């Protein structure tokens, strides 16, 4: 209950001082939230506008967002209506009131999926951990069926049922649906849930690093110039006689 | 060549504070070009394929 | 360098892509008839959508060509005879006009004064321009999106 | 005003006039690299790079 | 605040300068620069580093023990 | 004549950056100065931009900060260049400090006073910031810190409630928390202005501690160029850590909404802060906590008569020295205790480091100054 | 020695309050200078108590100034006396400018323009913040004031849409509003010191226009005391509109929640913009409106370039005497055609006194300095 | 806010009673209707602002919190559309 | 900024003061002050008021104007 385990450093394509996330994991990864999760966790700061140029093209990402009916706000009559999804809106919450997460699931509350892997301590390897390290508790220590096995979760005992299993639907790029394959698509797009700027901070960054050493040895040949006038100077002292 | 690319550079452009600005303005302006996409070219290689740019192909119309 | 840390902090001001994104608005062709103004946000300023009926559309292209401040037809202000598309923001500071119980058309401004028509071209009052006018383009008859 | 007008300062105008056109210069390149401002920047062949 | 020739009194002191265009900006940089520079590591190792080296072994041992004491081996 | 002697603007121009008699052999831990104020222009200068789409309610206290590094035009780059440019404020800040105790700075009374006077002003500027993103860290941070005001004696539960606007760090306390961080940075350039026109009374001190007066060079242009080369290895360091770290010296419970019925299992400070929060959670009463607490920064005051050697610099003092690095050291341990649990070898050693920050400066320090004083025979 | 002359700090307060040579007959006129400051002050902490429970979101903007109002003990004192203290900041800002100009202050160059400057950055911060409540008047005021800009030509639309964050006073406007309207009394106040480092470089001026050095009194405490009982009437002035008639300067509007697609039947300023907003709707064209308004204000830089007489003051000049209270007239026909509709009457003589305006400052006043001159043989 | 004013805090209470206020989450995850608390605002009769209009007239009722500051007249002119409700004058058809 | 000492060159010039007790404040407040204010309303009343008197009638005129322009005695 009170010792933990931390995840190991699973070598991401995005992890590494220049390295751009991968785009075709970030669009299989959507799908592996749109069936799985979307329906138990909420992303309430991302919408279907932000996918566009990103992972889907803009007619693709128009298309993903019809599939939902959205609340509209008020009509002429004065009552609220539904409506096919336009871009600017947001991924649908399953839950609309905090308390219905509790007694729809376990009574534990399932967190908001935008900003998860910036949110737990590891990142996206700890998520990717807990998913893929699902395993059967040793002796001495009930489970009580609530709360479900994991070493990787900071008390032992969680309330979520693994999601993870070998083939929840398909992609249109043909990849098998592994455990592994569908844990790392979530995660790598889960990475651009939270830091959608990543791409560009390692572009500037490169600049950054490139500008800066073009700049450093300049600007200190400029001081070290300026400076020699007194670096070279040379004292004599001639007191009288 | 016979008086130093510096020397011809001074004689021409360094030596009024007018055209020592000009030639800065000027060559920041051209230095931009070849900076911008040349550090987004080197960017390219090391992200080959992982790029919305390489994908577009795919998802045509 | 500096260059684009100036710009960096000047686009912070400029667009932000939540905003960017609501500036294409849908309405209902359907829901309005004959004569009818609707109440939709479109930008930030009021989008008026007003149906034209055989006793108004004739009216429109009778009045002559060098009468106005700038020479603009109705014929090439529309691109079919059957649907005005209009803003309800006046050219000269930016003002919502009562619609439909109108002089010279059904359009008048209450701010300072400004006499518009069917289109919306100044008739009596200080305004420089004709009222304004969006893009246009189809795909359904009951469906538009104000590109 | 008036004490401005004479031999000197047509003189001292002609020698600071290449100057002041040279600093011209300094302010529209300058303008124009610092606001991308694609109407004057559509005429030089390197920076033309902007194919919408 | 105090300006120059208001500082205070110097008497017979030369000070000989060179023009920075006369002069290199690095002129011995690496053949005078590495000997100086172990030279003044060398002249502050005994000052600077036993406190380090000691907050080192207080952290190296400190984090051993509370990894090592929470866990018992009989009941 | 020149104008940069007889116009009245630009006469304090040439009096303080150009024609300003320079030690010649000031080292780069002069440089701090000058990036502390680059540093508060730039805190300044990101602050505003995000002022501009921040929002001040518990509503979307959360959501507008998402809002800005989301949705707002290169709102990222502002937003972890105001986070990562606090640190930066801070990694200065105690360079700046320790030098001047190093060096025997603090000798010019009012200046090293002022600076003192400056030091809190910064932080009670950075902990009400860290309160505006109404993260987790954000609002257990101020309750963990606000509640100590309960142990002063009679003035106590009032002056929290006083300081809350209610019972709780709720509702109001983030709005007034982000009048008083808007206001404080213009009231910290005001007196860092009355700092610097009592540091140009005596001019700058130098490493050898000796009066540089026989050596003085203009600040322009030798000062003005070593201050270029010295801010652009600060926006370096900034630049690394917005641009590849953003995260690092963060805490992740902050990216999460704040929940006043759920404490988080660690409640730990930003780096600059750790220290502090050690010799708080080391001496176990309530009130001898914040009294220590005070203590911790308030004793800068008294270390100009604590000292005691014949000499100005720590230059020529190797006794001195060392007990300066045991306080740099000891002041890293209190740092590391800081950022760890309460448990077993934490305890002891935690308020082990926090009797000898005191002892090290209050009777250590100046003993030392004595003995190398005898040796000297002087 | 006296240790008001000697210490650095001191020495200021010293040389700017109390050691001062100042004239021995200074009208109650001079008196604005030292209100302008207690204004800019009250101003200041006035508005933090109300930043400390104000919200910068279209949502609840016009809750919370209720919430101020209603709930926040004594909330609604700290509301009207910030509300009053910006229109008694108008009053001496125009009597003070009123005094510079009958008085031929404006002599003093650097002082009066750092004064012009000082007039639009006042403006420009009122203007901000009474778009912070939110009302129907806030916000059709803010539009049809911003849309003024798209009248430059070719850079026109881009600036209107870069101050707005999108493509109208939105959401987004209310909230950098705040921020700008935050930041700028402190940027007035550093502005307001390099004011006051300009005016003791001469010293002041008095209403002969003849110099005073020949019968110099100290500031204190002659000048300390004078001023204690101005700002007694100061405070008479703005509490007999907080405490009596706190609606009285005030549109009703104001009192009902912002709708963008509902325009009101009138759209008026606050008294003080009131002038300003008659000669833009009295010139048709959009552009020569902005170009009017902008040089309401601007043509106070080319007063001193307009000065013809060989006398300072206007104490010995009856024909400029005349033609100055004109001007005050007609700025008062302004400020009546302001708030009136643009119908049949005040069309005209709104124009009329539009015209006469830039007249009376361009052409008459410098001709009537010329012809008191020949009457003197000068 | 009528405490201490017009009515004593018992009365208060009661007048506060008298209504079904919908308060906020449950156990479960729904909206439940309580007795009033002297917390809670004046009842609302329209949610939404576009149902006082079908169920008025069209045109919409403004928030009478702040109303004698928001018309001119202040509550000379509210007693007055009030108390001066008369008879159309010939040439003007009213409209029902 | 100048100073006492440092102002102008004045010469026999003899002032005579009275210490602020010895003194009353309002010597002849109502006595000496009315006949005072008067005098100067007199000395300026032909170069504040004939301004605001214009602007009184074309205020006055321009209301009644405003409200008699609107109504119309035939069709
Ligand atoms: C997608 C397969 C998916 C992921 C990924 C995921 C992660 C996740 C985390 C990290 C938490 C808790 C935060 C923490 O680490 O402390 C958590 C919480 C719950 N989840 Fe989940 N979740 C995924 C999807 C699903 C699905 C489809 C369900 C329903 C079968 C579900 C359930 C829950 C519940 C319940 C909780 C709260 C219990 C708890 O951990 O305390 N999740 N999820
Ligand atoms: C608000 C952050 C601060 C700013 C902007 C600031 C500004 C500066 C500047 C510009 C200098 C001159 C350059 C230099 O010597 O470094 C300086 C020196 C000095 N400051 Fe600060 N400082 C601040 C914090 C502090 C603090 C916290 C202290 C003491 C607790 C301090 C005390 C001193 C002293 C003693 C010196 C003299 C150093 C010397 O020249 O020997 N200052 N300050
Ligand atoms: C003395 C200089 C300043 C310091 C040390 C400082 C410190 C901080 C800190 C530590 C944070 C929280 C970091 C984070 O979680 O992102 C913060 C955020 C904030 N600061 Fe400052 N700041 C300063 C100047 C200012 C100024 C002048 C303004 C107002 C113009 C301001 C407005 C904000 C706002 C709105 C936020 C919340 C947005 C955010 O968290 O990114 N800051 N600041
Ligand atoms: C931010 C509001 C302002 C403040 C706080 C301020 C401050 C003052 C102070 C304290 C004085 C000295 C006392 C006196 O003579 O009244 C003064 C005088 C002066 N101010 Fe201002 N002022 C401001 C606005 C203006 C403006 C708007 C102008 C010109 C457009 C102006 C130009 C002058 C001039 C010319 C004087 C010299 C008067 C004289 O002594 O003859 N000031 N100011
Ligand atoms: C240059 C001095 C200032 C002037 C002329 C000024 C002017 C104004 C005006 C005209 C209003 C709207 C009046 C109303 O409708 O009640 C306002 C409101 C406001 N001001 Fe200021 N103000 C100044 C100083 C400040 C400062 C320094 C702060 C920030 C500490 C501030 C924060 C506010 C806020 C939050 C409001 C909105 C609340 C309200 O309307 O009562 N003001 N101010
Ligand atoms: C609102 O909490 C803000 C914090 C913060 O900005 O940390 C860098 C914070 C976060 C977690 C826990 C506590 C926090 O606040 C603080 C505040 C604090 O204040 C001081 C700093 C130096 C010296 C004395 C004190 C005090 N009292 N000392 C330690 N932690
Ligand atoms: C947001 O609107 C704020 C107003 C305000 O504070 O009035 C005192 C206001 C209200 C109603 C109508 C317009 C309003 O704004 C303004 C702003 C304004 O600005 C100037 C003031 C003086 C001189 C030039 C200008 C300009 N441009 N001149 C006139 N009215
Ligand atoms: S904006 Fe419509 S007439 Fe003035």
């Amino acid at each position: 209950s009170d010792l933990e385990l931390h995840p190991p450093s699973y070598p991401w394509s995005h992890r590494g001082l220049l390295s751009s996330l991968d785009h075709t994991s970030i669009r299989r990864g959507f799908q592996v939230y749109k069936q799985v999760c979307s329906s138990c966790h909420s992303m309430d700061y991302v919408a279907y506008r932000h996918l566009v140029g990103v992972c889907y093209t803009e007619d693709e990402a128009k298309a993903l967002a019809e599939e939902v009916e959205v609340q509209d706000g008020p009509n002429e009559d004065g009552e609220m209506f539904m409506r096919p999804g336009k871009l600017s809106d947001y991924f649908p919450k399953p839950y609309p009131n905090p308390e219905a997460a509790r007694a729809a699931n376990n009574g534990a509350l399932p967190p908001d999926l935008s900003y998860i892997v910036r949110a737990r301590h590891g990142g996206e390897d700890y998520v990717f951990s807990l998913l893929t390290g699902y395993c059967e508790p040793p002796t001495g220590v009930s489970l009580r069926e609530g709360l479900y096995f994991n070493p990787y979760f900071p008390g032992q005992a969680i309330g979520m049922a693994p999601p993870i299993y070998n083939e929840v639907l398909e992609f249109d790029d043909g990849t098998p649906a592994t455990m592994s394959q569908v844990a790392k698509d979530v995660c790598t797009f889960l990475r651009w849930a939270a830091e959608p700027e990543h791409d560009h901070r390692k572009r500037m960054g490169l600049k950054m690093l490139l500008m800066m050493g073009l700049l450093l040895p300049l600007v200190y040949a400029m001081k070290r110039h300026k400076w020699s006038v007194l670096k070279s100077r040379k004292l004599a002292y001639r007191p009288p006689k | 060549v016979a008086p130093t690319l510096t020397a011809r550079l001074y004689s021409l452009l360094f030596r009024r504070t007018s055209t020592f600005a000009l030639t800065i303005v000027v060559g920041a302006l051209f230095f931009e070009r070849a900076f911008d996409q040349g550090a987004d070219a080197i960017y390219e290689h090391i992200n080959e394929g992982k790029l919305w740019k390489h994908i577009k192909h795919k998802y045509e119309n | 360098a500096a260059k684009n840390v100036v710009s960096q902090f000047v686009s912070s001001m400029s667009a932000s892509a939540d905003v960017l994104a609501m500036s294409k608005i849908e309405i209902k062709l359907s829901d309005i008839p004959e004569g009818k103004n609707m109440a939709f946000k479109w930008r930030g300023k009021p989008l008026f959508v007003r149906h034209r009926t055989k006793k108004e559309i004739d009216q429109e292209a009778a009045v002559e060509v060098s009468q106005l401040r700038d020479p603009q037809h109705d014929l090439e202000r529309v691109k079919k005879p059957e649907w005005v598309i209009l803003i309800g923001v006046c050219t000269h500071l930016g003002c919502v006009p009562i619609a439909n119980a109108g002089d010279f058309g059904g359009y008048y401004c209450p701010c300072h004064g400004s006499h518009y028509d069917a289109s919306g071209r100044i008739r009596k009052g200080p305004a420089p321009l004709n009222l304004e006018v969006p893009s246009y383009e189809f795909t359904s008859d009951d469906m538009v999106i104000v590109g | 005003l008036t004490r401005f007008l004479g031999p000197r300062y047509r003189q001292l105008a002609r020698n600071w006039v290449p100057t002041a056109q040279l600093w011209g210069a300094v302010g529209a390149v300058g303008l124009v690299w610092a606001t991308d401002s694609r109407l004057i920047l559509d005429w030089v062949p390197y920076i033309n790079g902007k194919f919408k | 605040g105090r300006q120059f020739g208001h500082l205070t009194r110097v008497r017979h002191v030369i000070t000989y300068s060179l023009s920075p265009f006369e002069q290199r900006a690095f002129p011995h940089y690496f053949s005078k620069g590495i000997p100086n520079v172990l030279r003044r590591t060398r002249a502050c190792i005994l000052r600077v580093a036993p406190p380090f080296v000691a907050f080192y072994l207080v952290y190296t041992w400190g984090t051993q023990e509370f990894e090592k004491s929470k866990r018992k081996n009989p009941a | 004549t020149n104008i940069r002697k007889s116009h009245p603007l630009m006469k304090i121009v040439n009096n303080a950056f150009i024609d300003l008699p320079a030690p010649s052999n000031i080292s780069s831990w002069w440089n701090f100065g000058s990036l502390l104020g680059i540093c508060l222009i730039l805190q300044i200068l990101t602050g505003l931009f995000l002022a501009m789409h921040y929002t001040s309610d518990t509503t979307t206290a959360f959501s507008s900060v998402t809002h800005i590094c989301r949705d707002v035009n290169y709102g990222w780059i502002i937003r972890y260049m105001h986070a990562n440019g606090a640190s930066m404020f801070f990694i200065c800040l105690y360079m700046h400090v320790g030098r001047g105790l190093y060096y025997g700075s603090y000798t010019f009374l009012e200046t090293w006073n002022i600076g003192v006077i400056l030091l809190l002003t910064v932080m009670a500027t950075a902990f009400m910031g860290y309160v505006l993103p109404w993260g987790q860290m954000s609002f257990w941070g101020a309750t963990v810190i606000t509640n100590l005001l309960s142990a002063i004696p009679y003035i106590g539960t009032n002056l929290v409630e006083w300081i809350w606007g209610g019972f709780s760090v709720d509702k109001a306390t983030l709005t007034r928390f982000f009048a008083f961080h808007f206001i404080l940075p213009f009231i910290i350039m005001a007196i860092a202005m009355v700092h610097l026109l009592f540091l140009h009374e005596t001019g700058s001190n130098n490493p050898t501690g000796i009066s540089s007066d026989v050596d003085k060079i203009p600040f322009h242009p030798y000062y003005t160029i070593k201050d270029i080369l010295g801010a652009l290895l600060l926006i370096l360091a900034l630049m690394l850590l917005v641009l590849f770290a953003p995260d690092l010296l963060g805490d992740p419970d902050n990216y999460t909404p704040a929940n006043p019925l759920n404490t988080p299992p660690h409640i730990k400070p930003e780096w600059y802060f750790l220290f502090a929060y050690a010799i708080l959670r080391s001496i176990p009463n309530k009130l001898g906590g914040v009294l220590a607490l005070a203590f911790s920064i308030l004793i800068l005051a008294l270390i100009p008569l604590l000292h005691t050697s014949k000499q100005r610099s720590m230059m020529f003092r190797p006794l001195s020295q060392c007990l300066f690095w045991a306080l740099v050291a000891d002041l890293l341990t209190l740092t590391w205790i800081g950022g760890q649990p309460v448990e077993h070898p934490y305890i002891t050693i935690g308020q082990l480091a926090s009797v000898l920050y005191f002892l090290l400066i209050l009777v250590l320090m100046p003993t030392a100054g004595t003995i190398e004083n005898k040796l000297l025979k002087w």
